[PDB]
C-alpha cells in the first residue's frame, strides 16, 4: 500500500531487537578472558567476539555486553552524565560587547586571560611563561557580572559551561563530588573549554571546626574542587571563571594564586560610565528629539549599572499613561526621581577586595 | 577459579605517561625538606638494619602541613617523577559514595593493591575530608565517616614491620585531626612547610626567572627587601603578571616597570590601620 | 455555628474563627478547653505548644502542613493550641543569630491560618499567660 | 502498596512508583471503577 | 611529651651520621630542633 | 487487511505495564572494516541509524541499538520514556512528571475577588495592574514603543494594611496559569531539596507560558546574608542564591512574572533589589480617613444595615486601625444586634464593636479630669 | 603496681574496639573478668572513657552504643568488690566533662 505498510514492517522488525548491558573493563586477563564491571553492581569475566580490535579495549573504557551469554559486544566513548548535558548546549544567543559599556578596562583584562592564550599561543611561549588559569569577578550587585559572562559566552562559543552552584549539592553522602568528577572529565575530553561558576559563595565559604555534619559534606565538596583545580593532573586549555558578591568570606586556599590568578574588580559606574550606559539602553526608544542626558546623569549618584535600565523602562510607563507614544525629557526627569526614591532602603555593601 | 592477585581494584597506578614532568631541580629553596623526604622514602629500603641496632622504630608515614601554597603538592608531584618504585595516588574524598560499606571496601582494595604490587608509595592528598577528630553525631552519615578512619587506622599498624609501602599525606591545617594519627605505630615523621625567608625567596626567584628573558636593567634583590608575607605561589603569580603585562605591550622583553606593576597587583591589600593609635 | 447554621445565614454575618484566651495562671483556660471539647459534636485536635520545636531544620513546617491537611480532610474540626509563646511571638533581629527556625515554623503557621484560599469551617483556640510578647501578625483580626 | 504520581487522559495509564523498587505505568483492575483514583494517594498493586 | 621526640630525632641525626653511635652533639642539635618547634 | 494485521500485532506487544526510565544520551555507530558472512550480526556495524543509552528506574543502565517505535529527533537527554519489561525497548514518550510538592501548588480553585473590595488603595492598584496585566494582554502596545516588560513587584508595609487581597485579585481576573508558592515551603529537610524545588517550580511555569508565580512572606527565605555559624542559615542562603540566578541573570525569561510580598523590608538582602529581581517597590500605608469609611461600606454590603448611620463619624472615632481591624468592627457590630435580637443595625451597635476591637483592659482611671 | 606486688594491665581501648559498636559493652566485661581471675592487680584506663561518654544526654540523643558502654562499665565498676583483688586507677585530662558527681 502506501507508507503505512512500510512503517508496519519496520515496526515489527524493531520489536525483535533486545537491550544490551553497559559496563566497564578493568583489565585484560588473557587473549579471550576479560574482567568487566557492570555499573549497577557486580563484576564478571567475559569474552570478546572475535574482531573487536582488542588492542583498543583499554582498562577504564566503556563497553556494551549481551544479556544471556554476557560477552563483549562493542566499545563506546566515555559517558556524558546528562546533568552535564543540561549545562553545555543550553545557552541562547547573545549580542556582542557593544551592550556592555563603561567596563572597557575590565573587558580587556578578561580577554587577555581567556581569548589570547588560545588564539595566539606562540607569543606566550616566545616570552616563555605559562598563561593564567582562572579569574574572579566581584563587586556590588547590578553592575553586570553575569552579563559580562554572557558576552564572553557568545564570542567564540568554545565549550561554555554554566554552573548554577546550588545543584552541586544533593541528598546523598556522595553524588556531589562525583558530579564535579564528570564535569572536569568532560572538560578534559573537549580541550578548549570554559567553566563558569556563578555564585560560588553557596558551595564555597570558610573552613569550620566541629560545626555540623551538614557542613562536613559542603566542605567535602569544597576541597575536592581545590584538589581538581591544580592537584596532580594539571589542566590544559581549561579556564574557569567565577563571580560572587562577597569575596571576604571565601576560603584562603580557594583565593590563593595558581587557582585564581587575577582578581577583577567591578565598581559603581562613574559620570561618563553612567552616560554611555544610558546611551545604549535608550537606543531603541522612540523619543522626541529634545532629550539631554547630562541633566539626567547628574541626579544619579551611587546608581548601579542596572537602575539606569529601570529608568529607561519607567519612562515608557509614563509614556503609557495617556498613551503619549513619544518619550519626552520631562518623563526622564520624573522617572529618575522615582528610582532614586526607591534606592534608599538597600545600601552599605562596600565589601573588602579579595 | 583463582584470579591473578590484583584483578578488580577499580583504581590504577600512575602508569608511564602520567608522570607530571616536574624536575627535582625545578624546586628552589626546599633543601631542608627535599633531603628529609628523600631519606624518609627510598633510604630505609637498604639500611633497615641500622634502625634496629639503634632503636628508632622506623616510620611508616609522614604528614606534611603548612600555609596554603608553600609547596606541598608539588613536592609529592616531584617525587612521582623521580621514583623507580611504583606510585599510587588517590583523592582524599573519593571513598564517600552513597552505598552501605563501599568506603571501607575500596580502602581495603587500595592497601591490597599497594602490598602485592611493589614497595610502592601511596599518596593521599587532602585528608581533612576524612581525618577529623569529631564525634559520633547520630545523623546517618557520620558512622561511615568514622568507620573509614577506623579501617584506615587498623590497616596502618600491622603489615609486617618489613614491607616498604611508604605512606605520604598532606593537609593545610594539621590541627583538626584525631590524635591517634599522630601517634607511634602509624604516621610519625613531621615536617612543616612554612612561609619562605630572604634566602629562600632568592632561590625561588632565581629558579623561576631562569626561563624568560630578564633584561639586565631589572634588579632582583630590591623586591626581596620588602617582606610582605609572600608565599610560594605568590612568586609565580608575580612573574606571570609581569610577563602578561609585557605581552600586552607587544614586547618579548621583561622590564623593571613590569615587576613594579606586578608587585602592586599581587600585594597591595595590607594598608589598613589608623594613625592615632600610635 | 457548629450546631445552628441557620441564624448566621439569614442574618448574613460570619463567625470569628479565631479566639485567644489569656489571664493569670490557674484560672480556667484548661477547664474552658476541656469544656469546649466536651460537647463539640465534632473532631477535636489538641496541640502541645513545644511539640513543633524540633532538632532538624524545616520539619516543624511539615507538622503544620500535615496538621492543616488533616483538618481539611474531615469536616469541621477544632484546633486547640496551648502555651503559644513556645511556638513564637517575638521577631528579634538584634544580631539575629538566635532563633530563626521556630520563626519559620510560626511563619508557615501564620500563612496557613489566613490568605489565599483560607481553611474553611475550622476554628482555632489559643491560650497563653503573657499575651504581650506576641507577633502583631497574630494579634491582627481575621486570625485572632 | 504503591504511590501514584500522574494520571493521563481518556485511557487511565497511571504513572506510579512502589516505594523504592521501580517506577511503572499501569492500569486499574475491573474490581474498582476509575473515580476515587486521583493523584497523590497510595494504591495497592498486584505483585504479578 | 617532647622528650620522646627528642630521642627519636636524635636517633635520626645519628642515622644521618651513618653511625651506630648516638653522640652528644646529636642531643644538642636534638634539643635545638625540637625546642625550635 | 495485510497491513492491519501487522497493526494488530504491534498493539499486542505493547500490553500496558511499561517500565519508565531516563535517556542518558544519544549515540551513532559507524560500520567496521568487513563483517564476516555466516557470523554477521545485524545489531552491529550495519546500523547507520541512531541509538540511545537508557538508565532504568532500577538504577541499571542498559543500551539499545534500535530506538524503536519513537522518532529519534524528538528525544533529548533528560527525558522520560516508557520502556518494556523484557526486551527493554523504547515504546512511548511520556509527559515529564515533577516533584509531588510541586504538583500541589497550582491554583485550581480559581478565587473570585473584584477590585472594588480593596477600596482605599486606588493609587497602588493602578500600577499593579500596569506592571502585570498589560504585558500578557497587549504585547503590541509595549512592542511599538519597544523597551522591556517589567520583572517582579515587591509589595510591603504594616501587616494589617492588606496585601493578600491584591494577590487574590490578580488570580481572579487574569486567565493565565497563576501559581502559588509560600515562604517556608522552600526550606526543606536535607541539604539540597530547595534548589531542586525552585528549579522544578520555574520549570512548571515554563510550559504554561502565560504564568504568574506568587511568593508570600519573602522574609522567611531571603534574610540578610552575613558572617554567621550553624547550618540553618547556610541552607536558606543556598536556596536564596539559587532563587536569584534562576529569576534574573543567565537565560532571561519574559513568560514568568514573579510577585513577592512581605511585612518588613530591612531584613531582605540588597541582592533582591537588583535589576530584574524586584522592579518596583510599593508602599502600603495605614488608611487615613476616607479609606476607613470606604472599608466599612464594602464589608457591610451583605449585612442588613439600618439606613441612619454616617460612616465619617465612625472613621473619625476609629484611629490607628487597618483594613482587618475595620473589618472586625463590622462583624462584631452585627453580632451585638444578634445578642439583643434586632435585625437591622444601629449606630450604637458599631460603637460597642469599636470598644471591643480596641481591647482596652480594666482601667480604674477615675482620677482624671 | 610493681611496688604493691601486683600485675599491671594497660587498656588502649580508644576507638578500635568501638568499631563493632557494642564491643565496648563486652570490652568492660571480659577485661574485668581477666582482672578478676588472673591475680591481685590494678587496671589502668585513660581519658577515652570521658571521650566515650559524658552523661546520658545521648540517652535522648542516641548513645551511639558508647554511653551504654559507659553504663555497662558503671555497673561493673559498682558490682561487689570491696578491694578483693581488683583495683582501678584513672588517668585523664580535662576532668570536668564526665559525670563524677554520680
Ligand atoms: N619552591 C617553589 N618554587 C616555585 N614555585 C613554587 C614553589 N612552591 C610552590 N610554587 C608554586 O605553587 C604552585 C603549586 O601548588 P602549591 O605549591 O601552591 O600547592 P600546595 O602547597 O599543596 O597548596 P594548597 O594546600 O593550597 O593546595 C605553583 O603555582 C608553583 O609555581
Ligand atoms: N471557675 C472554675 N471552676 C472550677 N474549677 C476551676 C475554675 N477555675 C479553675 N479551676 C480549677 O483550677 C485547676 C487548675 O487550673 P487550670 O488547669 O484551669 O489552669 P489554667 O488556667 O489553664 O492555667 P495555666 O495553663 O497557666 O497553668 C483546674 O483543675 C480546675 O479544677
Ligand atoms: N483596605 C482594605 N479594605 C478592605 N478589606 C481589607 C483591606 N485591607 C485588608 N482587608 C481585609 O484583610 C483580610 C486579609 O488580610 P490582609 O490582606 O490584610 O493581610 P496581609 O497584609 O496581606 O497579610 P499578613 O497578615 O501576612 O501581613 C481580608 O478579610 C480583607 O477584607
Ligand atoms: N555596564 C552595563 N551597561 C548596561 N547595562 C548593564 C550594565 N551592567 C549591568 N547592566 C544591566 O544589569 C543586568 C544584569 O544584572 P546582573 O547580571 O544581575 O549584574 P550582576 O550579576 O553584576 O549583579 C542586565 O539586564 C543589564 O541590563
Amino acid at each position: 500500500l502506501t507508507k503505512q505498510y512500510e512503517k508496519s514492517e519496520n515496526d515489527l522488525k524493531a520489536l525483535q531487537s533486545v537491550g544490551q548491558i553497559v559496563g566497564e573493563v578493568l583489565k585484560q586477563l588473557t587473549e579471550e578472558k576479560f574482567i568487566v564491571k557492570a555499573t549497577n553492581g557486580p563484576r564478571y569475566v567475559v569474552g570478546c567476539r572475535r574482531q573487536l580490535d582488542k588492542s583498543k579495549l583499554k582498562p577504564g573504557t566503556r563497553v556494551a555486553l549481551d544479556m544471556t551469554t554476557l560477552t563483549i559486544m562493542r566499545y563506546l566513548p566515555r559517558e556524558v552524565d546528562p546533568l552535564v548535558y543540561n549545562m553545555s548546549h543550553e545557552d541562547p544567543g547573545n549580542v556582542s560587547y557593544s551592550e556592555i559599556g563603561g567596563l572597557s578596562e575590565q573587558i580587556r583584562e578578561l580577554r587577555e586571560v581567556i581569548e589570547l592564550p588560545l588564539t595566539n599561543p606562540e607569543l606566550f611561549q616566545r616570552v616563555g611563561i605559562i598563561p593564567p588559569k582562572g579569574c574572579l569577578l566581584y563587586g556590588p550587585p547590578g553592575t553586570g557580572k553575569t552579563l559580562l559572562a554572557r558576552a564572553v559566552a557568545s564570542q567564540l562559543d568554545c565549550n561554555f559551561l554554566k554552573v548554577v552552584s546550588s545543584s552541586i549539592v544533593d541528598k546523598y553522602i556522595g553524588e556531589s563530588a562525583r558530579l564535579i568528577r564528570e564535569m572536569f572529565n568532560y572538560a578534559r575530553d573537549h580541550q578548549p573549554c570554559i567553566i563558569f561558576m556563578d555564585e560560588i559563595d553557596a558551595i564555597g565559604g570558610r573552613r569550620f571546626s566541629e560545626g555540623t555534619s551538614a557542613d562536613r559534606e559542603i566542605q567535602r565538596t569544597l576541597m575536592e574542587l581545590l584538589n581538581q583545580m591544580d592537584g596532580f593532573d594539571t589542566l590544559h586549555r581549561v579556564k574557569m571563571i567565577m563571580a560572587t558578591n562577597r569575596p571576604d568570606t571565601l576560603d584562603p586556599a580557594l583565593l590563593r594564586p595558581g587557582r585564581l590568578d587575577r582578581k577583577i574588580h567591578i565598581d559603581l559606574p562613574n559620570e561618563q560610565a553612567r552616560l554611555d550606559i544610558l546611551k545604549i539602553h535608550a537606543g531603541p526608544i522612540t523619543k522626541h528629539g529634545e532629550i539631554d542626558y547630562e541633566a539626567i546623569v547628574k541626579l544619579s549618584d551611587g546608581f548601579n549599572g542596572a537602575d539606569l535600565r529601570n529608568v529607561c523602562t519607567e519612562a515608557g510607563m509614563f509614556a503609557i499613561r495617556a498613551d503619549h507614544d513619544f518619550v519626552v525629557q520631562e518623563d526622564f526627569m520624573k522617572a529618575v526621581r522615582k528610582v532614586a526614591d526607591s534606592k534608599k532602603l538597600e545600601s552599605k555593601l562596600d565589601y573588602k577586595p579579595v | 577459579d583463582v584470579l591473578p592477585p590484583e584483578a578488580d581494584s577499580s583504581i590504577m597506578m600512575l602508569t608511564s605517561d602520567q608522570k607530571p614532568d616536574v624536575m627535582y631541580a625545578d624546586i628552589g629553596g626546599m633543601d631542608i625538606q627535599k633531603q628529609e623526604v628523600r631519606e624518609a622514602v627510598e633510604l630505609p629500603l637498604t639500611h633497615f638494619e641500622l634502625y634496629k641496632q639503634i632503636g628508632i622504630d622506623p616510620p611508616r608515614g609522614v604528614l606534611m602541613y603548612g600555609p596554603p601554597g608553600c609547596g606541598k603538592t608539588m613536592l609529592a608531584k616531584a617525587v612521582a617523577h623521580h621514583t623507580t618504585a611504583a606510585f599510587i595516588r588517590v583523592v582524599g574524598s573519593e571513598f564517600v559514595q552513597k552505598y552501605l560499606g563501599e568506603g571501607p571496601r575500596m580502602v581495603r582494595d587500595v592497601f591490597r593493591l599497594a602490598k602485592e604490587n611493589a614497595p610502592a608509595i601511596i599518596f593521599i592528598d587532602e585528608i581533612d575530608a576524612i581525618a577529623t577528630k569529631r564525634f559520633d553525631a547520630q545523623t546517618g552519615a557520620d558512622r561511615e565517616v568514622q568507620r573509614i578512619l577506623l579501617e584506615l587506622l587498623n590497616q596502618m599498624d600491622g603489615f609486617d614491620q618489613n614491607v616498604n609501602v611508604k605512606v605520604i599525606m598532606a593537609t593545610n591545617r594539621a590541627d583538626t585531626l584525631d590524635p591517634a594519627l599522630l601517634r607511634p605505630g602509624r604516621l610519625d615523621r613531621k615536617i612543616e612547610f612554612p612561609l619562605p625567608d630572604r634566602r629562600q625567596k632568592r632561590l625561588i626567584f632565581s629558579t623561576i626567572t631562569s626561563k624568560m628573558n630578564l633584561s639586565e636593567e631589572v634588579d632582583l634583590e630590591d623586591y626581596v627587601a620588602r617582606p610582605d608575607k609572600i608565599s610560594g605561589a605568590d612568586i609565580n603569580s608575580i612573574c606571570q603578571e609581569s610577563g602578561m603585562l609585557a605581552v600586552r605591550e607587544n614586547r618579548y622583553i621583561v622590564l623593571a616597570k613590569d615587576f613594579e606593576k606586578a608587585y602592586k597587583t599581587v600585594i597591595k591589600k595590607d594598608e589598613q590601620e589608623h594613625e592615632f593609635y600610635k | 455555628p457548629l450546631l445552628h447554621p441557620e441564624r448566621f445565614v439569614n442574618l448574613g454575618i460570619e463567625p470569628p474563627k479565631g479566639v485567644l484566651l489569656f489571664g493569670p495562671p490557674g484560672t480556667g483556660k484548661t477547664l474552658c478547653a476541656r469544656a469546649v471539647a466536651n460537647r463539640t459534636d465534632a473532631c477535636f485536635i489538641r496541640v502541645i505548644g513545644s511539640e513543633l520545636v524540633q532538632k532538624y531544620v524545616g520539619e516543624g513546617a511539615r507538622m503544620v502542613r500535615e496538621l492543616f491537611e488533616m483538618a481539611r480532610t474531615k469536616k469541621a474540626c477544632l484546633i486547640f493550641f496551648d502555651e503559644i509563646d513556645a511556638i513564637g511571638g517575638a521577631r528579634f533581629d538584634d544580631g539575629a543569630g538566635g532563633d530563626n527556625e521556630v520563626q519559620r515554623t510560626m511563619l508557615e503557621l501564620i500563612n496557613q491560618l489566613d490568605g489565599f484560599d483560607p481553611r474553611g469551617n475550622i476554628k482555632v483556640l489559643m491560650a497563653t499567660n503573657r499575651p504581650d510578647t506576641l507577633d502583631p501578625a497574630l494579634m491582627r483580626p481575621g486570625r485572632l | 502498596c504503591t504511590k501514584i504520581i500522574n494520571a493521563d487522559s481518556e485511557d487511565p495509564k497511571y504513572i506510579i512508583n512502589v516505594k523504592q523498587f521501580a517506577k511503572f505505568v499501569v492500569d486499574l483492575s475491573d474490581q474498582v471503577a476509575p473515580t476515587d483514583i486521583e493523584e497523590g494517594m497510595r494504591v495497592g498493586v498486584d505483585r504479578n | 611529651a617532647e622528650v620522646k621526640g627528642v630521642c627519636t630525632e636524635a636517633g635520626m641525626y645519628a642515622l644521618r651520621e651513618r653511625r651506630v653511635h648516638v653522640t652528644q652533639e646529636d642531643f644538642e642539635m636534638a634539643v635545638a630542633k625540637v625546642m625550635q618547634k | 487487511d495485510k497491513i492491519k494485521e501487522n497493526s494488530e500485532k504491534i498493539k499486542v506487544n505493547k500490553t500496558l505495564p511499561y517500565l519508565v526510565s531516563n535517556v542518558i544520551e544519544l549515540l551513532d555507530v559507524d560500520p567496521n572494516d568487513q563483517e564476516e558472512d555466516g557470523a554477521n550480526i545485524d545489531l552491529d556495524s550495519q546500523r547507520k541509524g541512531k541509538c540511545a543509552v537508557i538508565k532504568t528506574s532500577t538504577r541499571q543502565t542498559y543500551f539499545l541499538p534500535v530506538i524503536g517505535l519513537v522518532d529519534a529527533e524528538k528525544l533529548k537527554p533528560g527525558d522520560l520514556v516508557g520502556v518494556n519489561k523484557d526486551s527493554y525497548l523504547i515504546l512511548e514518550t511520556l509527559p515529564t512528571e515533577y516533584d509531588s510538592r510541586v504538583k500541589a501548588m497550582e491554583v485550581d480553585e480559581r478565587p473570585t475577588e473584584q477590585y472594588s473590595d480593596i477600596g482605599g488603595l486606588d493609587k497602588q492598584i493602578q500600577e499593579l495592574v500596569e506592571a502585570i496585566v498589560l504585558p500578557m494582554n497587549h504585547k503590541e502596545k509595549f512592542e511599538n514603543l519597544g523597551i522591556q516588560p517589567p520583572k517582579g513587584v515587591l509589595m510591603y508595609g504594616p501587616p494589617g494594611t492588606g496585601k493578600t487581597l491584591l494577590a487574590r485579585a490578580c488570580a481572579a481576573q487574569t486567565k493565565a496559569t497563576f501559581l502559588k508558592l509560600a515562604g517556608p515551603q522552600l526550606v526543606q529537610m536535607f541539604i539540597g531539596d530547595g534548589a531542586k524545588l525552585v528549579r522544578d517550580a520555574f520549570a512548571l511555569a515554563k510550559e504554561k507560558a502565560p504564568s504568574i508565580i506568587f511568593i508570600d512572606e519573602l522574609d522567611a527565605i531571603g534574610t540578610k546574608r552575613f558572617d554567621s555559624e550553624k547550618a540553618g542559615d547556610r541552607e536558606v542562603q543556598r536556596t536564596m542564591l539559587e532563587l536569584l540566578n534562576q529569576l534574573d541573570g543567565f537565560q532571561p525569561n519574559t513568560q514568568v512574572k514573579v510577585i513577592a510580598a512581605t511585612n518588613r523590608v530591612d531584613i531582605l538582602d540588597p541582592a533582591l533589589l537588583r535589576s530584574g529581581r524586584l522592579d518596583r517597590k510599593i508602599e502600603f500605608p495605614m488608611p487615613n480617613e476616607e479609606a476607613r469609611a470606604r472599608i466599612m461600606q464594602i464589608h457591610s454590603r451583605k449585612m442588613n444595615v439600618s439606613p441612619d448611620v454616617n460612616y465619617e463619624e465612625l472613621a473619625r472615632c476609629t484611629d490607628d486601625f487597618n483594613g482587618a481591624q475595620c473589618k472586625a468592627v463590622c462583624v462584631e457590630a452585627g453580632m451585638i444586634a444578634l445578642r439583643r435580637g434586632a435585625t437591622e443595625l444601629t449606630h450604637e451597635d458599631y460603637m460597642e464593636g469599636i470598644l471591643e476591637v480596641q481591647a482596652k483592659k480594666k482601667a480604674n482611671l477615675q482620677y482624671y479630669a | 603496681a610493681h611496688h604493691t606486688d601486683c600485675t599491671f594491665i594497660r587498656v588502649s581501648g580508644s576507638e578500635l574496639v568501638q568499631k563493632f559498636i557494642g564491643e565496648g559493652a563486652r570490652m568492660v566485661r571480659e577485661l574485668f573478668v581477666m582482672a578478676r581471675e588472673h591475680a591481685p592487680s590494678i587496671i589502668f584506663m585513660d581519658e577515652i572513657d570521658s571521650i566515650g561518654s559524658s552523661r546520658l544526654e545521648g540517652g535522648s540523643g542516641g548513645d551511639s552504643e558508647v554511653q551504654r558502654t559507659m553504663l555497662e562499665l558503671l555497673n561493673q565498676l559498682d558490682g561487689f568488690e570491696a578491694t578483693k583483688n581488683i583495683k582501678v586507677i584513672m588517668a585523664t585530662n580535662r576532668i570536668d566533662i564526665l559525670d563524677s558527681a554520680l
